[PDB]
RNA sequence: UCUAAGCGCGCACCCCGCCUCGCGCCCCGCCCGGCCGCGCGCCCCAGCCCCGUGCCCCGUCGCCGAGCGGCCCCCGCCCGGG
RNA sequence: CUUCGAUGUCGGCUCUUCCUACCGUCCGCGCGCACCGGCGCGGAAGCGUCGGAUUGUUCACCCGUUCAAGGGAUCGUGAGCU
RNA sequence: CGGAACGGCGUCGGCCGGUCCCGACA
């Protein structure tokens, strides 16, 4: 609308499906509501996803699968999104998914220490 | 929904010893429905009902869509008044996928169920000869447009548990 | 404490009805700014049509039709609760509905349901009418008072904003292990 | 009334078509009466 | 009781498994907090659960077995069937194996 | 990618700035502010072109771009010159006495069809009615805002109405002779 | 071009006032007592100015106060005359 | 179809609500609308829709008047009456 | 959003035609 239009090259965050969290470059635009997404370095096989399954990243990659992979190697955009807030949160989110029932307990107790630590410091620093 | 090439022939009879093998390209979800469409076609066109005939082969043909192709499909439908003929153009990676799109749209606007629709022909119309305006927009390669549904991250709210401190910016 | 500026009068009343029955107890504030989807003239006539439903023999035994908007949000959450049964009676009681943020619930931390918000739901140009304006034309005579008060509250909360950043910047400035473990130790929380 | 001021009058009074079902005034170049749910019948009258 | 320093993960007992014309009191639909999908209800499957009878003061222990919804609310049977006054009360799944 | 767009070249005298949808036209005559929140818009400045650009017009969304661009054009005209709607009182045997009551802010109309009722029409802010020296029996309405000038023009026509009767034979009251975008 | 976006005017109708009733609640007086909680920026979504988070532990070890709310809290008849 | 081990059955009176497919009045609009007056619409149920001669009569018809629409509620209304 | 014969410039999707660098008296 005013920034970030759907163009080939746009690195896209794939929200739904089994591609949750993956990032890929839209290559051909099928319709107002569908795009072909090929991520050569992120495990996203060239496929058609609706644009609803695809939130768009700000970075647009200067561009088959060999060709796109060869272009990503040159394009520094993929690394920059990981540095970006959405990316650093995305890496942190990947750690949260790799956490099970025992590993939920440690975190829950650990955050109580923060929920008290924040309330102990807050009253001293008034 | 999937591309099956089906071949059929009348039973061999003494009057005519080997009937000429027929061929057809039927788009259908499963082989049983493809074969039934074939014998719906052969009874209507070649006067041959499966009860007096044999299906020789039903090869399941699949393709690799490594690119997007503009496809144009001519179909015929049945409505509440009578039958009609429609050229609907769909851009998709594979012809079987294109038929799925043409089947969803034809039941989505024209309310035509799979059995009524009959695909007269499906072709890969090249970019220069695209005839439908909606397909024509993507015939050119500039293709810049804002995401039609950015509000569709309302489905993130369900997992956030619809308990957010602020209402999220799009 | 779910604020209701921009939230659909039906969809908030689904999230909040499950919570009350689950047994959570919630307070709804800024109720007049909630939106009843549809054009105002039709929305106004759907309520001025409901207010015609009344027991002919004695309008006192009749359905009570409420004009002030806090009640309009809660009568809706009453349909989505077994009001007659005891487990429902406890939950309707567990709902406190305040038209406008009163001093009673002002200090409470506020959360909003993003999913049931008209902004994220209705398409642009659907046409929406706020229950507060429907309330005034159905018979609410207390509209100006709740807007004068809400302005004065948003004004003292504007002075407070300047004060609030100062207290919380000092807290952050004194960041002198959970920060490096709870969200940072193969946990990413 | 002077002729110029009888012309201003007719322009904003006797110069429009009234539908034969809606009976509501519609502009002179008319396709469908705005207040008669479409409708392709209109007439007009002269003093 | 044997529950004091168990770290615990919160839960709410929404209702008895049921149909619109029959109620099975043998099972209890428990909404854990943090489990939002059916596949998510594998981290809480077969864990110990406990609901304190507010009036009795005792911890009525229970066991979860199968998820009730694609949403992840999980069915559970308590050592003794829940009274029903405790519908919409609070059960604590125990992080500590003990 | 189908959209609907129209680009308005800016007349140098105007200095319009659009933040959000709010437009503000600055010019010799004055300031004209309009709210465009009602319709989806991608209004943009830069160079000297204000372009609407409504995106994906399904079907009724193609109309607003020309209308929005139009109002930006009308706004430009008012600040450069201004809109004058001249209305002429038309009568037979019974004559009309119309007065500029306030400092141009009001008009009062008397003796129409021998009505004892004396209608007083208050102008919308910024539309200053004046008795016309050039023709007589004519009131000139000068204002930067075309919509405000025209709604006031409707108010004076609306107020003076034959009660019943054939409007065609018994025609009286005031009807606008012609709208002018120059010389106020 | 009346309408699509807006925008004006607008009916013995309608909704509120006046008016009748009014559960409860407020203030003062008498007494002035107990109990309970712990928590706020706003605005906007076609600028959405950095978006797409956070909390996620109401007993789990939290509960002092301060300060803001709540919550209970209290008040004769008979007997003559109207 | 329900009622025959019983649903009081005609009209009037008295009284209460209701419905618009609105006769007058309210707001427009159209005329073969000059005016008066008529006539056709659309929104409209707020108020008005009477007093009498004959007849058990609902109806009918006539005479008046501020000129007088249509119906419903177990053919509203018999432990209300006549 | 019981319902018809019928209308509709509400909005999409077709079909049968044509005119249109010769620009749809100039």
């Amino acid at each position: 609308s005013y920034h970030r239009f759907v163009e080939a090259g746009r690195l896209v965050y794939l929200g739904d499906g089994p591609d949750k969290g993956k990032l890929a470059v839209i290559v051909d635009i099928l319709s107002t509501a569908a795009v072909l997404i090929d991520g050569p370095t992120t495990g996203v096989k060239r496929q058609v996803v609706s644009l609803r399954w695809a939130m768009l990243t700000d970075q647009v990659i200067n561009i088959t699968t060999e060709q796109l992979k060869k272009e990503i190697e040159a394009s520094p955009a993929i690394d920059t999104f990981m540095n970006s807030v959405w990316g650093k949160k995305i890496q942190q989110q990947r750690l949260r998914a790799k956490a099970t029932f025992e590993d939920m307990g440690k975190i829950a107790k650990l955050r109580r220490e923060r929920k008290m630590a924040m309330k102990r410091i807050a009253m001293s620093i008034k | 929904m999937q591309k099956y090439i089906v071949y059929g022939r009348r039973l061999p009879s003494e009057k005519f010893p080997e009937p000429e093998v027929f061929r057809m390209t039927i788009y259908a979800p499963n082989e049983i429905v493809a074969k039934s469409r074939f014998w719906y076609h052969l009874k209507s066109l070649k006067k041959i009902k499966r009860t007096h005939g044999e299906i020789l082969d039903c090869q399941h043909i699949e393709e690799n869509g490594d690119f997007v192709k503009n496809f144009g499909v001519l179909l015929r439908y049945r409505s509440r008044v009578g039958q009609h003929n429609m050229y609907r153009e769909v851009r998709e990676t594979t012809s079987a996928r294109a038929m799925d799109k043409v089947y969803s749209e034809m039941a989505g606007q024209c309310r035509a169920r799979y059995h009524d629709i009959q695909i007269i022909n499906v072709k890969e119309v090249a970019d220069e000869d695209v005839r439908r305006e909606k397909v024509a927009m993507f015939t050119q390669k500039g293709v810049r447009f804002p995401h039609p549904c950015p509000y569709v991250h309302v489905k993130r709210a369900a997992r956030t548990a619809r308990f957010q401190d602020r209402a999220p910016h799009v | 404490v779910i604020d209701c500026k921009g939230h659909i009068l039906g969809r908030l009343s689904a999230i909040v009805a499950k919570e009350l029955l689950h047994g959570h107890e919630v307070a709804l504030v800024r109720c007049e700014k909630a939106i009843i989807s549809g054009a105002f003239r039709d929305v106004k006539a759907h309520y001025l049509k409901k207010m015609h439903k009344r027991t002919n023999f004695n309008h006192l035994r009749g359905p009570f039709h409420f004009r002030a908007p806090a009640e309009i949000v809660r009568r809706t959450i009453r349909g989505m609760i077994p009001y007659k049964t005891v487990r429902g009676s406890d939950a309707m009681s567990r709902l406190r509905v305040y038209d406008g943020i009163p001093p009673c619930c002002a200090r409470y931390k506020r959360v909003v349901c993003p999913s049931a918000m008209a902004y994220l739901c209705l398409r642009p140009e659907r046409r929406r009418c706020e229950v507060g304006r429907v309330a005034h034309e159905i018979g609410w005579q207390h509209a100006a008072d709740v807007e004068r008060y809400e302005k004065r509250r948003l004004e003292e909360c504007d002075k407070w904003y300047q004060d609030k950043i100062q207290i919380d910047k000092k807290i952050a400035e004194a960041a002198e292990l959970q920060r490096i473990n709870a969200e940072l130790a193969k946990y990413g929380y | 009334m002077e002729p110029t001021l009888i012309n201003l009058a007719r322009e904003y009074n006797q110069n429009m078509m009234i539908c034969r079902h809606c009976y509501a005034r519609n502009p002179l170049r008319a396709t469908n009466c705005r207040r008669c749910r479409g409708t392709n019948l209109r007439k007009k009258k002269l003093s | 009781e044997e529950i004091k320093g168990k770290t615990f993960l919160p839960a709410i007992f929404v209702g008895y498994q049921r149909s619109r014309a029959k109620q099975r009191e043998n099972v209890a639909l428990v909404k854990v907090s943090g489990i939002y999908t059916r596949a998510e209800t594998d981290k809480v499957l077969g864990r110990l659960i406990a609901i304190i009878h507010s009036k009795s003061g005792k911890p009525i222990f229970g066991k979860i077995c199968r998820p009730h919804g694609n949403s992840g609310m999980v069915r559970a049977r308590f050592y003794t069937n829940l009274p029903g006054q405790l519908m919409g009360h609070k059960v604590r799944v125990f992080y500590d194996n003990i | 990618p189908l959209c609907s767009s129209m680009t308005i070249k800016v007349p140098t005298d105007v200095e319009c700035t659009i933040n959000k949808r709010v437009v503000t036209v600055k010019g010799k005559k004055g300031t004209l502010v309009r709210d465009f929140s009602h319709a989806p818009l991608d209004i943009t400045h830069a160079n000297d072109t204000i372009s609407v650009a409504v995106w994906f017009p399904r079907g009724k969304r193609n109309a607003l771009p020309r209308t929005i661009c139009s109002h930006i054009e009308n706004m430009f005209k008012g600040v450069t010159y201004g809109f004058e709607y001249k209305m002429r009182l038309a009568y037979a045997h019974f004559p009309i006495a119309a007065t500029v009551v306030d400092n141009n802010k009001a008009i009062e109309i008397r003796n129409f069809m021998h009505q004892i009722k004396t209608r007083r029409i208050e102008c919308l802010p910024g539309v200053t009615i004046a008795m016309s020296t050039n023709v007589k029996d004519e009131l000139i309405l000068r204002g930067i805002s075309i919509e405000d000038v025209s709604h006031t023009a409707a108010r004076i026509h609306e107020s003076l109405k034959v009660p019943n009767k054939d409007l065609r034979k018994f025609l009286d009251g005031c009807y606008v002779s012609s709208r002018g975008l120059q010389e106020q």
